[PDB]
RNA sequence: ACGAGACUCUGGCAUGCUAACUAGUUACGCGACCCCCGAGCGGUCGGCGUCCCCCAACUUCUUAGAGGGACAAGUGGCGUUCAGCCACCCGAGAUUGAGCAAUAACAGGUCUGUGAUGCCCUUAGAUGUCCGGGGCUGCACGCGCGCUACACUGACUGGCUCAGCGUGUGCCUACCCUACGCCGGCAGGCGCGGGUAACCCGUUGAACCCCAUUCGUGAUGGGGAUCGGGGAUUGCAAUUAUUC
């Protein structure tokens, strides 16, 4: 039976694939990954100092489900608001260099490729370990 | 049989006075399992009458200004206290509120428009409209104020008010206005 | 041819388009043609909306300004030389219209 | 005078080098669709374009 | 072809056209009883009709 | 000192690497064009200096431009900076660099106050 | 009702006092047990949780705001 | 979590020139001195490689000075140079996060440094006025009346 | 639509879509016996919601809502 | 008879009609996937194609035209049993919002909207016009319209999931929206296209909300005023701080 990663928990399922890239330490990780403040409208840099694997672990689950997309496209699904102060509260995109980091890191494992579109997109296998950790995911939270 | 959120059967719960026999909405009828449905309940009038009290507190809790917007949130507040109720009492949540609903209606109150004395001059018996109207209102507001600068949150807020208003011990702000507004009518009869 | 020709129009008004159009695709049946029917885009609204008042005194009035915009267009597989006369008999000087060939 | 300075000045971006193209003022206009045009002769001049106001 | 207006702009454009065109008309045939023009346009060979009273002059 | 480096190498230095010891407003003006009319003021500002008898202050100079930044090559000058009705004096001396010759030529004399007449109800 | 301040790292005098007190009555919140003996609050779901890692308390919600556990069955 | 108190836990400490308390946690209780803010606060711990969960009073003597050495000189224990607080000085023009009275006397500097050269934000310094151009027309009331 | 608009969405199409199969390929009294006691039930599973929105005027921050007006 | 109403636009209903390669939906043929011991019409796909002319049809979804539909119509109750009102059934809808808007009036505002204008003033050391700098912000105070808060119906970090209006490359006029790849922590920068537009941005991956973590009732991880330093962008010029 499945099991592709729509039929489990996107939320235990982000937790559990960032587990194997945390298991199967390959993911190349820049130097500032410590110092990075992660989505300028953001402070108070992530409090999980593995933010990278939990970031590589959704940026791949997005993009088998709305593949195509690239850069700019990463950093409005992870914007979120920027709290102005006294000034109203308006929507900010992400950082461009801690998606653009990611997005080469998962071309160092070869599970994303370029395109004849603007874009990367997940390869066969790239998309073939996401759905054994789909399948580890569940039987984990069937039982 | 209706087995709201999965528990709490509906045909247990009694109501004891005549008057909001008519008026309580927790009969199996208008059994829904989730206290969430935009139906046109204030659109006429008189259908908030049978709009189900569980829709109705979990609807009047959504009201300090700074959260308007939480239906969702206000279901989780009414789901998690219902739970600590049956917690601790191990009855029916939908039971006690009942008792909690008639015991804390207000049932005297004043309005006139002559020279009014302390309130009003004229006491006036209330509608079993406004009386369940205003009852879920103390307790919506008994639980505000508790709960805006205490360590206890509202679901437990919402619980003690429920308990000490169901059974009657003079301690929940709830029933502590209601007799006022009572001895205050009664004052100038 | 045999050309996969396209013909569009555009304007403000309906009453005009509804009948313009309908005298091309019944100019195209009377030619025994291979017609695709009037294929309809949704419509463009243009909202000006201006302060109301020449001067700076009154009691915060305004204006709400409208077009509307509405293009329709017709798809023909015939040959242009046989199709020129007919979108040319059809004039409707309230209306716009362009023609592109079958490769586009 | 002289052509040096007469328009040195650089009537470039801003509200100098915009204006109205009916009346050459330079304040409430509406540069939308490109009309160019202050609000007041728009106001004027609305159903000759086809502005109409529907509702 | 290179450069082709926007076709919002462009209704604006002969909308613009119109109401000049009838406001020039109208300080120009104010004796001559104006009343009114239609400008009957084509894709190349646009044409315009005055409405005057008296056209012969 | 103006960065840690003194003003004995501030004055030979050239534009290239000023940039760097300068804010990023004053390197952003100078990265780009530096028109003809701020030219003359430092070529008349050194003709001033060159005038100048030995151990003696340099002649004042009036000027406009109040939105120029401050350069080594022009320190020790005796500037009058319009500020619309009047040329204010200023002295230049080392440590101004990366300001402006309208900072300190002050718009308004300061309000001491009035006492309340009409309004303030 | 002034200011508490008075909670570090709860001392084995306070120890003795929950670990036989607490799992004797039915409403345990991190709330009320903050009021209960004199606890703040953080150290509160640390503590629920240790309990819960000896199986001696039930726990029945499980939400983020609030996590309300339960004593053992009696009998 | 623990049976008793920690038995070296340090209601109060004496870093650097304050008194910073201890039943802070560690993260948000260093940040109390002058010139660090909860960012640096957070990324010198990181350097120290210390638990961010855990409490100031607990922290025990190794890590008090570990700390301290990371943030008077940031430079060569890879701290990133957009995180300065005095960067590119105007004296001195090394790369360096001032956090003590010296930043206190440090900021002193620039109103006296305005000031002796009367530049017109000085000026406004030395009045108690907006430096930044606001509007005082309706605000800033409070420090006058 | 936001999440709660559609949750009601899918709801009350599936609610349309069994009672269409129902009505197509098998008798309708067994349809008329699924309609009437969805209908006695939130009626909202098949008719839908007739209320979209009311539009903004230039008086106020909403539809009904006016600016507040100060004369004093 | 004018005004109200009627009227026009708009919102809701039509699995009824006309049509959709600039909207698509199913079916199919694939291609990758996964459980596979085999299952198997198992399901995942906003991955591909199905008008280079069938390799399939169709309009449910989207769009917009013609229409229809609602009228106190039906049922009861009240009412002179009139005009109507109340309740109920069936119904998408039993009062959707606007636009227009009479007789008139007001020394209402506008000569600083106009090559609209009467009269007066000025007209070469200009109250014409241009150029440079300052000012319209300037602060013992008072008032108004607002935004952010005074928090644990909450902030913080992380993750999951959703829209609708409408705009977009220029008469003047140079100034457009921008995907993607790379560098930068951000601000941004550099190449590389697309789009005059249901084609590209854009399936508009918006916020709130939702789900996990930390805080713990402390002016506190609230609040973000004032204030120092540094970096970029716009411009010919950013100091009195343009913006970030
Ligand atoms: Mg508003
Ligand atoms: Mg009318
Ligand atoms: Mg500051």
């Amino acid at each position: 039976p499945g099991v592709t990663v729509k039929d489990v928990n996107q939320q235990e399922f982000v937790r559990a694939l960032a587990a194997f890239l945390k298991k199967s330490g390959k993911l190349k990780v820049p130097e500032w990954v410590d110092t990075v403040k992660l989505a300028k409208h953001k402070e108070l840099a992530p409090y999980d100092e593995n933010w990278f694997y939990t970031r590589a672990a959704s940026t791949a689950r997005h993009l088998y489900l709305r593949g195509g997309a690239g850069v700019g496209s990463m950093t409005k699904i992870y914007g979120g608001r920027q709290r102005n102060g006294v000034m109203p509260s308006h929507f900010s995109r992400g950082s461009k260099s801690v998606a653009r980091r990611v997005l080469q890191a998962l071309e160092g494992l070869k599970m994303v490729e370029k395109d004849q579109d603007g874009g990367r997109k997940l390869t066969p296998q790239g998309q073939r370990d996401l759905d054994r950790i789909a399948g580890q995911v569940a039987a984990a939270n069937k039982k | 049989d209706i087995k709201l959120f999965g528990k709490w059967s509906t045909d247990d719960v009694q109501i004891n006075d005549i008057s909001l026999q008519d008026y309580i909405a927790v009969k199996e009828k208008y059994a829904k399992y989730l206290p969430h449905s935009a139906g046109r309940y204030a659109a006429k009038r008189f259908r908030k009458a049978q709009c189900p009290i569980v829709e109705r507190l979990t609807n009047s809790m959504m009201m300090h200004g700074r959260n308007n917007g939480k239906k969702l949130m206000t279901v989780r507040i009414v789901k998690h206290a219902f739970e600590i109720i049956h917690l601790l009492t191990g009855e029916n949540p939908l039971q006690v509120l009942v008792n909690a609903i008639i015991n804390s209606g207000p049932r005297e109150d004043s309005t006139r428009i002559g020279r009014a004395g302390t309130v009003r001059r004229q006491a006036v018996d209330v509608s079993p409209l406004r009386r369940v109207n205003q009852a879920i209102w103390l307790l919506c507001t008994g639980a505000r104020e508790a709960a805006f600068r205490n360590i206890k949150t509202i679901a437990e807020c919402l619980a003690d008010e429920l308990i000490n208003a169901a059974k009657g011990s003079s301690n929940s702000y709830a029933i502590k206005k209601k007799d006022e507004l009572e001895r205050v009518a009664k004052s100038n009869r | 041819a045999i050309h996969r020709i396209r013909i569009t129009l555009t304007s403000r008004n309906v009453k005009s388009l509804e009948k313009v159009c309908a005298d091309l695709i019944r100019g195209a049946k009377e030619k025994n043609l291979k017609v695709k029917g009037p294929v309809r885009m949704p419509t463009k609204t243009l909202r000006i909306t201006t302060r109301k008042t020449p001067c700076g005194e009154g009691s915060k009035t305004w204006d709400r300004f409208q077009m509307r915009i509405h293009k329709r267009l017709i798809d023909l597989h015939s040959p242009s030389e046989i199709v020129k006369q007919i979108t040319s008999i059809s004039i409707e000087p309230g209306v716009e219209v362009e023609v592109t060939i079958a490769d586009a | 005078g002289h052509q040096q300075l007469y328009w040195s000045h650089p009537r470039k971006f801003g509200q100098g080098s915009r204006s109205c193209r009916v009346c050459s003022n330079r304040h409430g206009l509406i540069r939308k669709y490109g009309l160019n045009m202050c609000r007041q002769c728009f106001r004027q001049y609305a159903k000759d374009i086809g502005f109409i106001k529907l509702d | 072809m290179a450069v082709q207006i926007s076709k919002k702009r462009k209704f604006v454009a002969d909308g613009i056209f119109k109401a000049e065109l009838n406001e020039f008309l109208t300080r120009e045939l104010a004796e001559d009883g104006y009343s009114g023009v239609e400008v009957r346009v084509t894709p190349t060979r646009t044409e315009i009709i005055i409405l005057a009273t008296r056209t012969q002059n | 000192t103006y960065r840690g480096v003194d003003l004995d190498q501030l004055l030979d230095m050239s534009y290239e690497q000023l940039m760097q010891l300068y804010s990023a407003r004053q390197r952003r003006r100078l990265n780009r064009g530096l028109r003809r009319k701020q030219h003359s003021l430092l070529k008349r500002l050194r003709k001033a200096k060159k005038e100048a008898p030995p151990m003696e202050k340099p002649e004042v100079v009036k000027t406009h431009l109040r939105d120029m930044i401050i350069l080594p090559e022009m320190v020790g000058s005796m500037v009058g900076v319009y500020n619309g009705k009047t040329f204010n004096q200023v002295e230049i001396k080392p440590e101004m660099i990366g300001h402006y010759l309208g900072e300190f030529s002050i718009t308004y004399k300061p309000v001491k106050h009035g006492r309340p007449g009409i309004g303030a109800t | 009702r002034d200011k508490l301040n008075n909670l570090v790292l709860f001392d084995k005098a306070t120890y003795d006092k929950l670990c036989k007190e607490v799992p004797n009555y039915k409403l345990i919140t991190p709330a009320v047990v903050s009021e209960r003996l004199k606890i703040r609050g953080s150290l509160a779901r640390a503590a629920l949780q240790e309990l819960l890692s000896k199986g001696l308390i039930k726990l029945v919600s499980k939400h983020r705001a609030q996590v309300i556990y339960t004593r053992n069955t009696k009998g | 979590m623990s049976l008793v108190i920690p038995e070296k836990f340090q209601h109060i400490l004496r870093v650097l020139n304050t008194n910073i308390d201890g039943r802070r946690k560690i993260a948000f209780a260093i940040t109390a001195i002058k010139g660090v803010g909860r960012r640096y606060a957070h990324v010198v711990l990181r350097k120290a490689d210390i638990d961010l969960t855990k409490r100031a009073g607990e922290l025990t003597e190794d890590e008090v000075e570990r700390v301290i050495t990371i943030m008077q000189n940031p430079r060569q224990y890879k701290i990133p140079d957009w995180f300065l607080n005095r960067q590119k000085d105007v004296k001195d023009g090394k790369y360096s996060q001032v956090l003590a009275n010296g930043l206190d006397n440090k900021l002193r500097e620039d109103l006296e440094r305005l000031k002796k050269i009367r530049a017109h934000r000085g000026l406004r310094h030395f009045w108690g006025l907006r430096v930044r151009g606001q509007h005082t027309k309706t605000t800033g009331r409070r420090g006058r009346t | 639509g936001g999440h709660v608009a559609q949750i009601y969405a899918i709801r009350q199409s599936i609610s349309k879509a069994l009672v269409a199969y129902y009505q197509k390929y098998v008798d309708e009294a067994s349809k008329k016996e699924i309609k009437d006691i969805l209908i006695q039930y939130d009626r909202t599973l098949l008719v839908a919601d007739p209320r979209r929105c009311e539009s903004k005027k230039f008086g106020g921050p909403g539809a009904r809502a006016r600016y507040q007006k100060s004369y004093r």
